[PDB]
DNA sequence: AGTAATCCCCTTGGCGGTTAAAACGCGGGGGACAGCGCGTACGTGCGTTTAAGCGGTGCTAGAGCTTGCTACGACCAATTGAGCGGCCTCGGCACCGGGATTCTCCA
DNA sequence: TGGAGAATCCCGGTGCCGAGGCCGCTCAATTGGTCGTAGCAAGCTCTAGCACCGCTTAAACGCACGTACGCGCTGTCCCCCGCGTTTTAACCGCCAAGGGGATTACTCCC
């Protein structure tokens, strides 16, 4: 769903913050994807029962706080 | 195999809603209209929610009959509003909007109302006063009937109008004297009794089912059989199309359904509605060459881990028969030292783990080093070439075992098979928890196949899990093979146990989906049987109405519905009852037909209401009447 | 060097994980609390697949450190 | 038996009082009853199950902190 | 070496009372929820352009594997004192009462 | 704004029980030497990670514009709160029991 080539700049951009000049193999590159992915797929699930519950079809940024207020990510 | 047998499927193309051609202003009608009698014109509408229908009340047919629908939009590419009011739309870009509120008889849009009215006007060639008489839904509310009435009187300024219902015209075209009204149109089934000439609305019932709702159900029923994916855009204007052509209403629903996705007749059953799909070496060679040394170096990838495996469980093994070589005329204490260095504890687990090793391996300065590997390797080549020997023999003794013994041998085959089967029993009816032989069960079922005349490929265990055997396969594909490769036999759908159950809804609408109320023959025998020999003014109830139970509206169309209504009727009344149901002629223009011709009468011209009564009286005011609303 | 590749991920690549989650309608504020939310997980997983990278004195992370870091989530 | 209904209104109360819960539909009482025995249904199978593989007849305090820590509530003062 | 009586201990069960906490009644308030109007903000469709994706070429960093040994931890026996179980006490925290300060609500 | 009165705080007094320190001793941590080995180091192999070019077209963007939906507003009514009354069962203490686990006796069997 994400555009690998950009996903793969986005890996290399945070890890530099890390460990200068590593290298990643191909597969750790689609593990961090298909992690990623499947991260914001299920925290968009979790937002529309947060719209849902007040009422609203549209998705807000208070339902991803929401969201992540009761998961325990904040 | 029956799908070698069976002929070549026969399929249907998929039919929409389609515009096919322009139609000017009819300009003949609006010169014979102006030449009438005065006081014998009128302009003539069945508002229906399927088709608005309208013409001239002098003449046999309407004019037009169109959805009453509208769209309209900006062209993004020239800039200009356009604006379509009936078939003129498409149904190129369907901004459509509906005048009634979906399934149900009332509209409630007014604005896709107008539009449905200007297109009315225009094409029978109204240019600048003129009667007109409309149907009306049963019951119909208040503020729709003001609504109506306000564009009437208010934008089209019209003389007088009257409000009929279909249901009753269609009755009186059809010489009803009295009887019982049955209606199945697009938005609704109604049962209306009518005695002498005139509707007991009071004692009317509506269903809140119809040929809207069939089409609407028949979409769910699709989508739900293949909810895996359908390539195709299911469309309830398709399924209405499906509905029309296909389905037919059961003489003996239990006794038809039971039996109707048996695999004998299917072929015959079924019928299959197709999308229109679109049909899709030295290449090969240099890629299949960069496959098969992509496939040689796996090969060879698992072969050099099964040599180290090999080298691995020959020197395992070396060293755990190095320890059988002591352990045999040594202690007790040096079997447990020995054992303890492999940290085994038992003799005897040498002996397997010895063994184990020979059946795995079996299965699969350097010099002295190198060849002693080799020589490890020819410790498993005599593994492995002693398991060659063992087979080889092993298997003429058992064709010997056959010659022999062959029944007996024959029972040792059913013996092992269900052996072997109730290991994979005991495997999976558990590991279809628990995980929260086959070669050999074959081997076996093809000997029984081979020899045994007990035995048939219908008891293979293959046999249990093949497509043909199963019922979810008849459901959606029939009796014949399918993949998914083919274009032409994905994007078509195979209908089977629809064929019946769409129509079945009006005899059980609870249980087959879920409306929660009475089937038509409980409601007709409801006011048959309970209410009309209640109503004290009512004489020679219920027998004056059974001599004539009258079918209306398209959706009474369907095979065998006179025939079910009776039968079912049959079994609710005194035996000897004189029940007749009879179909209205031309079931759909007929309701049209019968207003046009009351529409000029004495009794019409006495409930007009004209344009200065209106003022008076405000929209929601009515002429009670034989055909109209209280 | 590399800066703002979080732009990488396009709004439309936000509505597809969006829809699959069931989402009818977004709102136009969304786009960028993704991205903070995107960020803030990715830093936290590779901050563990590069630790388990420098121990075992290696310079590739592999697909395993990812499962590792992903593992101790 | 039912003690779960000596879990009372006010005690529920009290709960999402220190929840920080200023306002309480009639109708929460019986739904967080029935949210409370399907926790403990969960931390007691395991505390026995713990008793049980330790072959005691009896529960420990620390049967129960294993089966929380293990549900994934670590609990810090009754050992653990 | 076995099986049963004897005896410690610690858990469960019952009885009484006392009083503090749960249940019950009732007025009213204000918060839940359906209804309405608008308006702006998100979904749609088109033309634009941008760069992600693929097939292909080139290099070298460094992952992965083998060889060789010696530095470091596993194992044991003798030594001893750091850390645990038991006893003591006094001072910190609670618990009460009473007058002082705060906050709330109707005027 | 005031006021009345309830609710929250503070100040000093009382007492009890548990926190902090002392004592005896065991046994678990330390000292000393042994020995195996594994993983630290040097060295070779070639995998696969990174870089660049050129082409294709599907995917991303900016914009027009309609209408579906978020939001503040209004009205009601019902139902949950604050407070007085009634009642029941939680808490405490004291006695019983039983059970079970370790120990001790006495015989038979090896
Ligand atoms: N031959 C047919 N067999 C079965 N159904 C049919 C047939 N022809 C038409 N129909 C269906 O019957 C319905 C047409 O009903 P009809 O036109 O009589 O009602 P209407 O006047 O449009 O509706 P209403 O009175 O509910 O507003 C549609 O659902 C149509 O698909
Ligand atoms: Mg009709």
């Amino acid at each position: 769903l994400i555009r690998k080539l950009p996903f793969q700049r986005l890996v290399r951009e945070i890890a530099q913050d890390f460990k200068t000049d590593l290298r990643f193999q191909s597969s750790a590159v689609m593990a961090l994807q298909e992690a990623c992915e499947a991260y914001l797929v299920g925290l968009f699930e979790d937002t529309n029962l947060c719209a849902i519950h007040a009422k609203r079809v549209t998705i807000m940024p208070k339902d991803i706080q929401l969201a992540r207020r009761i998961r325990g990510e904040r | 195999e029956p799908w070698k047998r069976l002929p070549p499927p026969t399929v249907y193309p998929v039919k929409e809603a389609r515009f096919e051609k322009y139609i000017p202003p009819q300009l003949d009608g609006r010169e014979r209209a102006l030449a009438q009698p005065p006081g014998q014109v009128a302009i003539v509408i069945d508002n229906g929610s399927h088709s608005v229908r309208a013409g001239w009340n002098f003449e046999d047919k309407p004019r037009l009959a169109i959805p009453p629908i509208m769209s309209k939009y900006r062209d993004r590419k020239m800039g200009k509003t356009f604006s379509f009011a009936g078939s003129d739309c498409y149904a190129a870009r369907s901004h459509i909007r509906n005048a009634f509120e979906a399934g149900t008889g009332i509209v409630s849009n007014w604005d896709v109302m107008e539009h449905v009215l200007d297109y009315v006007f225009v094409k029978l060639g109204m240019n600048e006063d003129m009667p007109i008489v409309m149907t009306e839904a049963v019951a119909n509310l208040p503020y729709s009937r003001k609504s109506m009435s306000e564009i009437i009187f208010e934008c089209y300024g019209a003389p007088s109008l009257v409000y009929g219902i279909d249901s009753l015209f269609s009755f009186r075209h059809n010489q009803g004297q009295t009887g019982l009204v049955v209606s199945s149109s697009y938005s609704a089934t109604h049962v209306i009794p009518v005695y002498n000439r005139k509707a007991l609305l009071s004692q009317a019932i509506r269903l809140n089912w119809g040929g809207w709702h069939m089409a609407e159900y028949m979409l769910k029923l699709l989508k739900l059989k293949y909810y895996t994916g359908f390539p195709g855009k299911l469309n309830s204007s398709q399924t209405e199309h499906m509905v029309r052509d296909f389905c037919y209403v059961s003489l003996d629903y239990d006794r038809e359904l039971a039996g109707y996705l048996d695999w004998t007749g299917l072929e015959d059953r079924e019928r299959i509605v197709q999308y229109p799909y679109t049909e899709e070496e030295e290449e090969l060679a240099r890629i299949a060459e960069r496959k098969k040394e992509s496939g040689r170096r796996l090969q060879e990838q698992a072969a050099k881990m099964r040599l180290e495996r090999l080298m691995k469980k020959e020197q395992e093994l070396e060293y755990y028969k190095d320890i059988q070589r002591r352990m045999q005329g040594e202690s007790k204490k040096e079997i447990k030292r020995l054992l303890d260095e492999a940290e085994l504890k038992d003799e005897a687990a040498l002996e397997r783990v010895i063994r184990d090793l020979e059946r795995s391996i079996k299965r699969a300065r350097q010099q002295r080093l190198l060849k002693s590997n080799w020589e490890a390797r020819q410790r498993a080549k005599a593994e492995k070439e002693a398991e060659k020997a063992r087979l080889a023999e092993e298997a003429r003794l058992d064709e010997e075992r056959r010659k022999n013994d062959l029944e007996g041998w024959l029972e040792e085959k059913r013996q092992l098979r269900l052996a072997k089967l109730n290991q994979l029993k005991e495997r999976e009816r558990l590991k279809a928890d628990l995980g929260n032989l086959e070669a050999a069960i074959r081997s076996l079922e093809n000997d029984l196949l081979r020899y045994d005349k007990t035995f048939s490929y219908d008891m293979t265990l293959d046999a249990q899990r093949d497509w043909s055997k199963s019922l979810l396969h008849a459901f959606r594909y029939g009796p014949r093979p399918f993949d998914p490769s083919s274009q032409a036999e994905t994007h078509r759908v195979h209908l089977n146990v629809e064929r019946i159950r769409v129509p079945e809804v009006l005899f059980q609408p609870a249980a087959i989906a879920g409306v929660d109320q009475a089937g038509l023959v409980e409601i007709a025998g409801d006011i048959l049987c309970q209410r009309l020999p209640s109503l004290p003014g009512i004489q020679d109830a219920p027998d004056a109405f059974l001599r004539d139970v009258f079918l209306t509206g398209g959706n009474t169309l369907f095979q065998n519905f006179d025939e079910r209504l009776r039968q079912g009727l049959m079994a609710l009344l005194p035996v000897g009852a004189p029940l007749r149901v009879r179909r209205a002629q031309d079931a759909i223009l007929d309701a049209w037909r019968g207003a046009a011709g009351w529409a000029c009468t004495e009794e019409a011209k006495a409930a007009w209401i004209t344009r200065e009564e209106y003022l008076e009286k405000g929209g929601e005011y009515i002429k009670e009447h034989d055909l109209g609303n209280a | 060097v590399l800066r703002d590749n979080i732009q990488g991920i396009t709004k439309p690549a936000i509505r597809r994980l969006a829809r699959r989650g069931g989402v009818k309608r977004i709102s136009g504020l969304i786009y960028e609390e993704t991205r903070g939310v995107l960020k803030v997980f990715l830093e936290n997983v590779i901050r563990d697949a590069v630790t388990y990278t420098e121990h075992a004195k290696r310079k590739t992370v592999t697909a395993m450190d990812v499962v590792y870091a992903l593992k101790r989530q």
